[PDB]
């Protein structure tokens, strides 16, 4: 029907997604960031039900548990390789960040720090993620209609390209 | 497989 979604899969992911985005965290909590990570790695559809799971949760009306889960997609896109990235450079994943940030949907009751953190990882996966066409496609796009009028300053180091 | 870009 769903898939592994529906079944324990998709439940232990997603019980790892709320530990790793409870609003109640003082602070980031890797322990349970990395750890949702791993789970990743080692289920044959970790990366399928992951990225719709951070979608929903990036798509949280309460702020702090969208900004820990658009951290926890950052991790992902560091820690669960060419197998992660490969998901998340589908339309399917990219539409519900446009969702996110385009006025038309969700963008008018999504705080300010959400919106520009979505901007910066899609320019930042632009530059590093060549490879991922859609990424780009969306993110053009985004620009295209003025949802982002210029490529935002985004975190670096000698390991970026 | 897969959906069109979300064309807003």
């Amino acid at each position: 029907a769903m898939g592994s979604m529906a079944e324990a899969e998709g439940e232990s992911l997603e019980s790892w997604l709320n530990k790793a985005t409870n609003p109640s965290n003082r602070q980031e909590d890797w322990e349970y960031i990395i750890g949702f990570c791993d789970q990743i790695n080692k289920e044959l559809e970790g990366p399928q039900i992951a990225v719709r799971l951070l979608a929903h949760k990036i798509q949280s009306p309460q702020e702090w548990e969208a900004l820990q889960a658009l951290t926890v997609l950052e991790a992902c896109m560091k820690n669960c390789g060419r197998r992660f990235h490969n998901e998340v450079g589908k339309f399917r994943f990219l539409n519900e960040l446009i969702k996110v940030v385009s006025p038309k949907y969700l963008g008018d009751r999504v705080s300010e720090k959400v919106k520009t953190k979505v901007i910066e990882l899609l320019y930042s996966w632009t530059m590093a993620l060549p490879e991922e066409a859609k990424i780009k496609d969306a993110y053009h796009m985004l620009k295209r209609q003025g949802i982002v009028q210029s490529d935002p300053p985004i975190p670096v180091d000698r390991t970026l390209i | 497989s897969d959906e069109d870009l979300l064309h807003i």
